[PDB]
């Protein structure tokens, strides 16, 4: 049928609306799996490797890595989330959700015959305006201990339950304040993370030293 | 899953998976059948496993010949089959509206809304839509011009423009010929015959009968001018007794006597026919034609042809009624007592031989109440396409006659119904307003697809038409040539009121039942 | 990241072996390519210089020919678009008799030019509309190109001259001889009534003596032999029966019930006496040749030999009816003696051997009769079949001439004139349809181009010369195949003429086929089935 | 050689003990969970895929259960009890399955707690007797002459189906059909709706046009086109014997030695047919209906007397016509008495629906059989409509035979559970624990209704239970739509006592049957 | 060649066209003539053909030898046909016809 | 009408041997049953007896 299959008979080609359908279906599937991750009230997932290793996770990037998926569009989304996690370290589930919803909303108008290029132009204009608004709405403030505690709570409560998050907040905030030098970049390599397997999960703490 | 726990080889989809599967199947069907809608649609090639080629545009035919193995596709196909069998038109619109209803409902269900609310909205919107359809119908006397307009609106969508122009006249004339006052129209009294020797535009209407068989005796007359028609259902060939008799003789002379005697039963009936022929016409100017549902053996054929009688054997079962209505005789099951008043009359009977097969024409009847349509063309697939087109056209004209009214076409009624539903939406209490909005948007699929097939853009054309309808209030549809809104009534684009009503009812019912399904199981093994 | 899944929707609900093509590239261009392939396949066998083709069908029967319809029939064509073009060619063959290759070539050229027009930007609807307008213009123009009429069909010489062009495309070397044979056969048939039956010309193929030894016989020839001692009659009074030449029996059940010795003794004697009486009654009417359609009894044959009656048995009821038509007899359903008004007469009936085949000849002497027979000779069965096809084309040409007596110049003169006039008309037509009209006119060049290609000359020079002469005003000048260089000559003086109905129907059918192929936008092919063939085709 | 020696045959697996009981109870629980979500007025439909290629889009419990195939024998027992409940009373099929599952669930606890199953079974039987007594106590009488009340009962019966949108029309159809099928001869009351209330589904049209006919409609047509397709007040003659010339039973042969015997025999065939038709005509009928063929000559001799004939009619259709028009099927027309002629039909019209001919014997006066003409979207929609109509007709028959009613919407379950708990309070033996366990296991129905509605199970059920502890609160249940407690005296949801009684009996006996079982043995041949 | 998603003729069809086809035809006719070449003249020899069933056919007649050779080459079958034709019409010269035809072609 | 296709989205993208159990009954109840089975397996070896 297609020119490629004429040249290479054993070739898989999805053209025209088929490409959009495939990509949007994959994005919606990833979004449907990762919807339940968002927020502190999200549900936990138990991921079992081939070897039988049990891994409980709620992180978006970890879940993306350990879903048995073989889709190209899912691979692109996973690469984007990997970069997001590598640079910023938080926001992967939101990344996947926003990509999926953007594609769904765009398809809502594309299915009415609208060319995708117009949608992309609208996307760029909206992104510029949204960035301006985000610049306007940010709260510039010298960050003492309590603000950092609030930020750490906002992250860790989404990752673990209440009391564990409460312990981890003090631990991480105090560690960062200890290793940080005034008006210098922070080297996260100086916070060693060591594992022991003998007490309860609430016994994790910070050692003003080394282990 | 529970079913897989009980039956290991069980295929089950549950909860949102059921809705996803059903809506995906409906969307696929809609995507395929989008291009059929409207006169500007695209024809499809259908090649069977044996290699038969069938060009088509009909929704039901295409649905039958799509290579599909989906459950939701089976349900939609059954709905379309029922629609086609009763009304005869609107299957493509049926599939489109079902699919778009499902899509619009999913547009809200994806936001965590339960399908039951959407179905309640569907029901309220359907009730309001039926009220509006009752309001908007055009109760007009079904003169020839209106029937011609309806026939155009159907056939132009099915076939080429010029072929449609011919078929309109043929179909309308045939329906008017076979229709008696205040009596239901019997479409069985229109015969559709195939000739494969001329151009497609040579299809015409014969005010009589065309029979796919002719006289089997070479000495019979090939053309009879003034004919007496005798429609009989009597066997004129040797028939054994029911008691398993056999013969018993003792010499060759006895054998000859028994050979001559065993034919007397059929010879008496042939003699009755010949005596009647001699009585009614003592001159050779008139003619006598015998049409028989049962066979005629060669001896009877020779005996009849020696008297200048044309005899046709093994006629169709319905041809008895058709000849009775057209020529005007009486169909006899026996020659116990026949009189000249049991003879039909035809002003011309002649035989047309095409290739190996043979045809017989019975024309120039007095006032035939049963006529025939002669489909002509150069290919088999052309003949099949014309047959489907004339079936659609005849159904359209019959529906237009049966209903005292008619509905403006071109999607104008869809736009008006959508706006009426939007206006009625505040009256609905609760969250069923979302279902009402979904129903209105789904109804709006017809003008969208019409503009899409015509080559224009859906959004701009639709908003232009909607603005025009809101401003003026007239029933404005889609002009497939320019894209501008046009008054469908003024330009004579007519739909069928019954077709629209059945569309609303069937589409809403099937969409409601499909939406509420939350599990597909295959565990009968 | 390793596979491209099937798109959601229709692409996933498709069956296992089904195929779906849609849009321009996947469907329309592929259809046009298939039709172009088919046209190119049959192109080389066009015109007098067309080269024969050996085709082996699936049954290993060997066909050698240059008739386009036969080649397409014996070819296992599988593409649906090519199938439709083949249907158009077969319809042309059925309706007219000749011009199938014209239909194929014209449809192929039309579809190629349609592909070109679509590629440069035109829409399918515009192409179809332009082709339809141009076809109507061509049909209007064609009557004005008529050069001469038949004006007589009972004259052997003129009829042979008319048929020479038809049967010179096939069997180029020896067309005068076959023209004379077919002209004699057709003039014997075609009585004062204007109706001419093609089925009344019979061809008997007897192998051995080269096709120059063929002849036409005013009668019928059957490849069998007599059944009695008598093998020749000079004043035949044939009586024809459809019943077996035996004592008729009861249709229900026959049982000879014997209750005494005398009945047992007398039964066979009575049966023999009755058979002798029946045969003697037949013979006393004057009949000396008896033709029966069924089994011949031994006692009946004995008594036929006794009374010097020639017995001929014909299995085919078609042959029986043809013999009745030829002689002028009526098939009696019983063994009753024939009355004088239904006993056929033939001027000579005899058993003869031609080659090494025994044949029974029902020979007249008058230049009349309902049925004539052309006994072909030759050295190969395939060659004789080819000659039979040529005879069929000639008879169909005669039938067309009886239906319509107008003729148009051949050799591509008519095609060039039509192309020139349609191009001139299209130049005056504004709108986007002018491109389609001009392409339709240009597609007519495919006929002289194929003729020149087959004759071995440069097609371009021939077409340029044809335009030059036609612009000069000579509308009857076509390709001269009797030259080693591109040259033209007047067809009216030469005598190459084509029937008006032939060109009319050929153009109509080719245009319809091309338009119908163009109209297809999507293709849904079911998975092919390897069953025991469809029951409809037996 | 030395092939292995063993007592029982090979491929004969045997298992026994506690794990067998656990497997049985889990099989029953899984069968319950299959259709747990299909109970209540807000149930969701299921799309069953027939093995032959059909589709059954349904909501009825028995249809879903009978369309699936299982290998565990306890599941087979549950399917069987579903079929039993469907056949015996007509509905309650998806409730008895849920009840049986819950009863086995609460029995598993005691089985794991060292209780012998015979003790649990004794407690179950005592509990079942007490439930029957309590249901008989709390029921209320109904007068069958009150048409409005009967319609309301049918409405409460089919409000949980897919026909609730046309509930009014459906109730009227079912009630009228059952009332006109009700027959009584020789002092024998009879409501036989499976034979004499036929449902005919013709696709297309709209479901608002479906109606019950005062007669019978069959998919037939006149044998000969000259016969009338419209007779005002026909006299109908019903036959179950051919009007042709057939062979006799004895081996008969004829020996024709004369010339005229063959033609004479054929003429005798014709004369015999003529005499038969003359005997038919002697009663002066208007239409003649036969289950066997009618020869062409017979058609001619009938039309000479202006008679319509229908050629081949199935046996059941003929019985329905005989009941409707007051005819009597006869075999030999020579014995055709006057009383066998069917007068009472007020019209015989043979019209065209779609592209087929349908014969109508409607407009009868006092017919004892009828056909329900269902016209709708397609085959599957009409099949579901037919199932719902069958449910409605069964409920109507049950009410007509037994005029007792009990509150619905879980009110009966809660009332019986409360009464059973109060009675168990006086028990002193060890059997009281399973007695209670099954008593409060009866509460699964209101819980399932609340779950299907989407409301909060725990607080609504707790409030309902607290309400039922008061005195005059036996009629308190839940709304399947709003998900709130409501008195059934004002909601109007009531159901026949027979249906609830059969449901409780079947559930308890299924639990009893599966609790007695141990040591599954399989693999043996016949 | 290109795959051509839907192929024109039936899959497995064999086609030969052009001068090479004609040359191969001439060569096949030469091969058929060679099989009966030595059976001409007063010094001609016999041939012995064994069929699948084991029967032997010893003959000098050209037509007989050609018939007993189950030739299937479409161009070579013409020589067998003309040998049969010469046998039918004349009865002799069945060897001369094949030699003459093959020599014309050569 | 003889096969139930996999739902679009995550159901199709799953690998061949992988299994995805989601929801209350399909995951939580199965986990509880497995743990109860393990406890029942080791129960009889509890205590002096
Ligand atoms: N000439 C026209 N101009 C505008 N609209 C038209 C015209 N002809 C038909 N239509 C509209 O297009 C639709 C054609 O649908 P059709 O192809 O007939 O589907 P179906 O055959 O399934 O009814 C009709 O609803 C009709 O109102
Ligand atoms: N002597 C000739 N010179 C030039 N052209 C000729 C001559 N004889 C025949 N033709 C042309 O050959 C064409 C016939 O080709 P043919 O193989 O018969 O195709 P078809 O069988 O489809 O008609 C005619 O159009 C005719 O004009
Ligand atoms: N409006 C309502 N509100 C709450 N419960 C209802 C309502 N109508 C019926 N019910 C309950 O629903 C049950 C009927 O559900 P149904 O699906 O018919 O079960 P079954 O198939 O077993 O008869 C009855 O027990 C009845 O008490
Ligand atoms: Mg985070
Ligand atoms: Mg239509
Ligand atoms: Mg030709
Ligand atoms: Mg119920
Ligand atoms: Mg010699």
């Amino acid at each position: 049928m297609a020119a490629v299959k004429t040249l290479n008979p054993k070739a898989e080609v999805a053209r025209a609306q088929a490409a959009l359908a495939v990509n949007i279906s994959a994005a919606r599937g990833l979004q449907d799996v990762l919807r339940t991750n968002l927020g502190p009230k999200g549900t936990m997932k138990m991921l079992v490797s081939g070897a039988g290793d049990i891994k409980l996770t709620k992180d978006g990037n970890v879940l993306l890595h350990e879903m048995q998926i073989q889709h190209p569009t899912a691979s692109l989304i996973a690469k984007v989330a990997t970069a997001q996690d590598d640079i910023t370290g938080d926001g992967t589930t939101s990344n996947v959700l926003i990509i999926g919803e953007l594609l769904k909303q765009a398809d809502l108008y594309i299915s009415e015959g609208l060319h995708p290029r117009i949608i992309t132009e609208g996307f760029e204009a909206a992104k510029e305006k949204a960035l301006q608004f985000l610049e306007e709405v940010k709260v510039s403030r010298e960050m003492d201990r309590e603000t950092l505690i609030d930020v750490a709570r906002t992250s860790l409560r989404t990752k673990v339950h209440a009391e564990l998050a409460d312990v981890l907040t003090e631990a991480v905030v105090d560690s960062i304040l200890a290793i940080k030098k005034q008006d210098e970049p922070i080297d996260l390599f100086m916070i060693e993370i060591m594992e022991m397997k003998h007490k309860s999960e609430t016994d994790t703490s910070l050692i003003r030293g080394l282990v | 899953a529970a079913v897989k726990t009980l039956n290991p080889k069980a295929e089950v989809a549950r909860a949102q998976a059921a809705l996803a599967v059903n809506i995906s199947a409906a969307r696929g069907l809609q995507d395929v059948l989008r291009t059929n809608l409207g006169p500007k649609g695209t024809m499809k090639m259908l090649v069977s496993g044996a290699g038969d080629i069938k060009l088509t545009k009909d929704g039901n035919v295409l649905l039958h010949e799509m290579q599909i193995q989906h459950p939701t596709a089976s349900l939609i196909a059954k709905v379309a089959t029922a629609q086609d069998d009763i009304t005869g038109d609107g299957t493509t619109s049926n599939v489109l509206i079902i699919g778009e209803l499902l899509k619009q409902a999913d547009l809200y269900i994806s936001e965590g809304l339960h399908p039951r609310i959407i179905t309640e909205g569907f029901e309220a919107a359907k009730e309001k839509a039926l009220q509006f359809l009752e309001e908007v119908k055009v109760s007009r006397e079904m003169d020839r011009e209106t029937l011609i307009d309806v026939a155009r609106t159907s056939l132009r969508t099915k076939v080429h423009a010029e072929l449609a122009d011919v078929l309109t006249e043929a179909v309308v004339d045939s329906i008017l010929a076979i229709k008696k006052q205040d009596e239901p129209i019997d479409l069985f009294m229109i015969e559709i015959m195939e000739m494969k020797h001329k151009s497609e535009t040579d299809t015409s209407l014969i005010r009589g009968l065309v029979l796919d068989h002719g006289a089997r005796h070479p000495d019979m007359k090939k053309r009879v001018e003034d004919a007496y028609i005798l429609t009989c259902n009597v066997s004129l060939e040797y028939e054994k007794t029911e008691v398993n008799s056999g013969f018993f003789y003792k010499s060759a002379e006895e054998r000859e006597k028994l050979v001559k005697a065993e034919r007397k039963f059929i010879e008496d009936r042939v003699k009755k026919i010949i005596e009647l022929k001699r009585k009614v016409c003592g001159d050779s100017d008139k003619g006598f034609v015998v049409i028989n549902q049962k066979g005629i053996d060669p001896f009877s054929l020779d005996a009849l042809s020696k008297e200048g009688i044309v005899a046709l054997r093994r006629a169709k079962r319905r041809n008895m009624e058709r000849l009775t209505l057209a020529c005007g005789g009486v169909a006899l099951n026996s020659f116990d007592d026949l009189s000249p008043d049991c003879l039909g009359h035809a002003g011309l009977v002649y035989e047309y031989t095409l290739g190996e097969e043979k045809f017989t024409f019975i024309e120039k009847c007095n006032n035939p109440r049963s006529v025939t349509l002669l489909i002509k063309g150069p290919n088999k697939h052309t003949l099949t396409q014309i047959k489907d087109a004339v079936r659609d056209g005849l159904r359209a004209v019959k529906n237009a006659i049966d209903d005292g009214c008619v509905v403006p076409g071109a999607g104008a009624v869809e736009v008006a119904m959508a706006e009426a539903l939007i206006k009625h939406k505040p009256s609905v209490k609760g969250r069923a307003q979302l279902g009402v909005q979904a129903f209105a948007d789904a109804l709006l699929i017809i003008p969208k697809v019409l503009a899409q097939n015509s080559g224009f853009d859906l959004q701009e054309t639709l908003v232009k038409i909607q603005a025009e309808h809101s401003e003026s209030g007239q029933l404005v549809g889609v002009d497939l040539n320019t894209g501008e809104p046009m008054v469908a009534a003024e330009v004579g684009v007519w739909d069928n009121y019954c077709v629209k009503k059945q569309l609303l009812h069937s589409c809403t019912v099937i969409a409601t039942n499909i939406l509420l399904v939350d599990e597909i199981m295959r565990a009968g093994m | 990241a390793l596979h491209v899944p099937k798109a959601p929707g229709f692409a996933q609900m498709l069956k296992e072996g089904a195929k779906h093509f849609s849009g321009l590239e996947e469907a329309v261009y592929r259809n046009i390519q298939a039709c172009k392939e088919l046209a190119q396949t049959t192109r080389t066998a066009y015109g007098p210089n067309g080269m024969n083709k050996m085709v082996i069908n699936h049954l290993e029967k060997l066909f050698v020919t240059n008739d386009a319809a036969t080649i397409l029939r014996e070819l296992e064509v599988q593409h649906p678009a090519a199938k439709m073009i083949v249907m158009a060619s077969h319809m042309q063959e059925q309706e007219v008799g000749d011009g199938t290759n014209f239909v194929l070539v014209f449809a192929g050229a039309l579809l190629e030019l349609a592909e070109e027009l679509l590629r440069i930007g035109l829409s399918v609807s515009e192409v179809i509309e332009g082709y339809e307008i141009a076809c109507r213009k061509a049909h209007e123009i064609l009557p004005n190109l008529v050069c001469c009429s038949a004006k007589n069909l009972r004259d052997i010489d003129e009829v042979s001259s008319l048929l020479r062009t038809s049967i010179m495309s096939k069997q180029y070397g020896n067309e005068v001889f076959l023209a004379k044979l077919i002209a004699q056969a057709c003039v014997s048939i075609f009585p004062d009534s204007g109706h001419f039956n093609v089925d009344n010309i019979r061809v008997c193929k007897i192998l051995g003596s080269g096709i120059s030894s063929s002849s036409v016989l005013h009668g019928m020839v059957f490849k069998k032999e007599t059944e009695g001692d008598v093998t020749s009659v000079k004043d035949a009074k044939i009586a024809v029966y459809s019943c077996p030449f035996d004592g008729m029996i009861t249709e229900t059940k026959g049982t000879v019930l014997i209750k005494t010795a005398e009945e047992l003794m007398n039964f066979s004697k009575g049966e023999e006496n009755l058979m002798d009486a029946q045969v003697k009654a037949i013979a006393d009417t004057g009949a000396n040749v008896v033709v029966t359609g069924g089994k011949v009894a031994d006692m009946a044959l004995h008594y036929a030999n006794k009374y010097n009656i020639m017995l001929v048995r014909l299995n085919s009821k078609w042959d029986l009816r043809r013999l009745c038509k030829t002689v002028g007899a009526t098939a009696l359903p019983r063994l009753t003696p024939p009355v004088l008004e239904e006993m056929g007469h033939c001027d000579s009936v005899y058993l003869s051997e031609v080659g090494d085949t025994q044949v029974v000849v029902f020979k007249h002497e008058k230049e009349d009769g309902a049925i004539s027979t052309i006994v072909l000779r030759g050295s190969t069965d395939n060659l004789m079949d080819d000659i039979e096809r040529a005879v069929d084309d000639g008879v169909n040409t005669f039938k067309v001439l009886t239906r319509d007596k107008r003729l148009v110049p051949g050799g591509g003169a008519t095609e060039i004139e039509l192309a020139k006039q349609i191009t001139s008309y299209g130049e005056t037509c504004p709108g986007l349809e002018q491109y389609a009209i001009k392409k339709f006119a240009e597609a007519f060049e495919a006929i002289p181009r194929a003729l020149a290609e087959n004759s071995g000359v440069k097609a371009n020079e021939v077409i340029s010369k044809l335009y030059a002469v036609h612009q000069e005003g000579n509308k009857n000048v076509g390709l001269d195949i009797e030259a080693e260089v591109p040259a033209v000559k007047d067809m009216l003086e030469a005598g190459i003429l084509d029937t008006y109905l032939g060109k009319y129907w050929a153009i109509k059918l080719a245009t319809n086929a091309a338009v119908t192929v163009l109209r297809v936008d999507q293709i849904i092919m079911a998975k092919p089935a390897g069953g025991p063939k469809p029951p409809s085709g037996k | 050689g030395h092939r292995p020696v063993l007592v029982l045959s090979q491929n004969t697996k045997r298992e026994s003990g506690r794990k067998v009981q656990s497997g049985n109870i889990n099989a029953a629980k899984t069968i319950a969970d299959i259709i747990r979500t299909c109970l209540g007025p807000k149930s969701m439909m299921k799309m069953l895929l027939d093995p032959m290629g059909g589709i059954v889009m349904t909501n009825d419990g028995n249809a879903i259960l009978r369309e699936i195939q299982v290998q565990h024998p306890a599941a087979k027992s549950m399917i069987e009890i579903s079929r039993t409940q469907d056949e015996e009373v007509g509905d309650g099929t998806t409730s008895v399955i849920i009840l049986a599952g819950e009863m086995l669930s609460v029995a598993e606890h005691f089985l794991e707690q060292q209780m012998h199953p015979t003790v649990v079974i004794s407690a179950y039987r005592k509990a079942l007797d007490d439930m029957i007594s309590t249901l008989k106590k709390i029921s209320i009488p109904v007068d069958i002459s009150d048409s409005d009340m009967m319609l309301n009962i049918i409405n409460s019966s089919i409000t949980t189906k897919a026909i609730s949108r046309w509930s009014s029309l459906a109730c009227n159809i079912a009630l009228d059909a059952v009332k006109m099928v009700q027959f009584e001869e020789n002092g024998r009351k009879e409501i036989d709706i499976k034979k004499y209330a036929r449902v005919e589904k013709i696709p297309g049209g709209i479901i608002e046009d479906s109606c019950v006919l005062r007669g019978v409609m069959i998919n037939k047509d006149v044998t000969h086109p000259r016969m009338r397709r419209y007779i005002k007040n026909p006299r109908i003659v019903l036959l179950d014997s051919s009007l042709e010339y057939k062979k006799g039973e004895s081996q008969t042969d004829i020996e024709i030695t004369r010339e005229e015997d063959f033609t004479r025999i054929l003429q005798m065939e014709e004369e015999y047919i003529q005499q038969l038709c003359e005997d038919i005509i002697q009663l002066k009928p208007d239409v003649v209906i036969t289950e066997k063929g009618i020869s062409d000559l017979a058609q001619h001799y009938l039309m000479r007397a202006n008679i319509t004939a229908i050629r081949r009619v199935r046996k059941t259709d003929n019985n329905r016509i005989a009941r409707a028009c007051g005819a009597r099927i006869v075999s030999r027309p020579e014995e055709l008495r006057e009383d066998d002629v069917g007068t009472g039909a007020g019209l015989l019209e043979i019209k065209k629906i779609g592209d087929e001919y349908f014969t109508f014997i409607t407009d009868c006066k006092d017919p004892k059989a009828c056909t329900i003409l269902l016209r709708g979207a397609s085959k599957e929609i009409l099949s579901e409509v037919e199932r719902n109509l069958q449910d409605a007709m069964q409920v109507c028959r049950n009410v007509l035979l037994d005029p007792q009613l009990v509150p619905g919407g879980g009110a009966s379950e809660m009332a019986v559970a409360h009464a059973l708990t109060e009675k168990s309070k006086a028990m002193t033996g060890v059997e009281q624990w399973p007695y209670r366990a099954v008593a409060q296991a009866l509460e699964v129905i209101p819980r399932t209704l609340i779950q299907n509605c989407g409301a909060s199970t725990i607080r609504l059920l707790t409030s309902l239970r607290a309400k039922h502890t008061q005195e005059n609160c036996e009629t308190w249940g839940v709304n399947g739509e709003t998900g709130t407690l409501v008195d059934m005296k004002e909601l109007g949801i009531w159901e026949p006592l027979a249906v609830k009684l059969q449901t409780y009996k079947t559930a308890v006996e299924t639990a009893v049957l599966l609790l007695r079982i141990d040591d599954i043995v399989s693999g043996h041949k016949k | 060649m290109m795959p051509t998603p839907v192929i024109l003729l039936k899959e497995g069809t064999d086609s030969s066209q052009g001068i090479p086809q004609l040359v191969s035809n001439i060569s096949a006719c030469q091969v058929i003539a060679e099989a009966v070449r030595t059976t001409l003249g007063p010094r001609g020899m016999d041939k012995l053909i064994v069929d699948g069933r084991g029967k032997a056919t010893i003959s000098n007649d050209g037509a007989t030898i050609l018939k007993l050779l189950d030739v299937v080459h479409p161009a070579a079958k013409t020589l067998v046909d003309i040998a049969k034709s010469q046998d039918a019409e004349v009865g002799d010269g069945t060897t001369s016809v094949t030699l003459l035809a093959a020599e014309f072609l050569k």
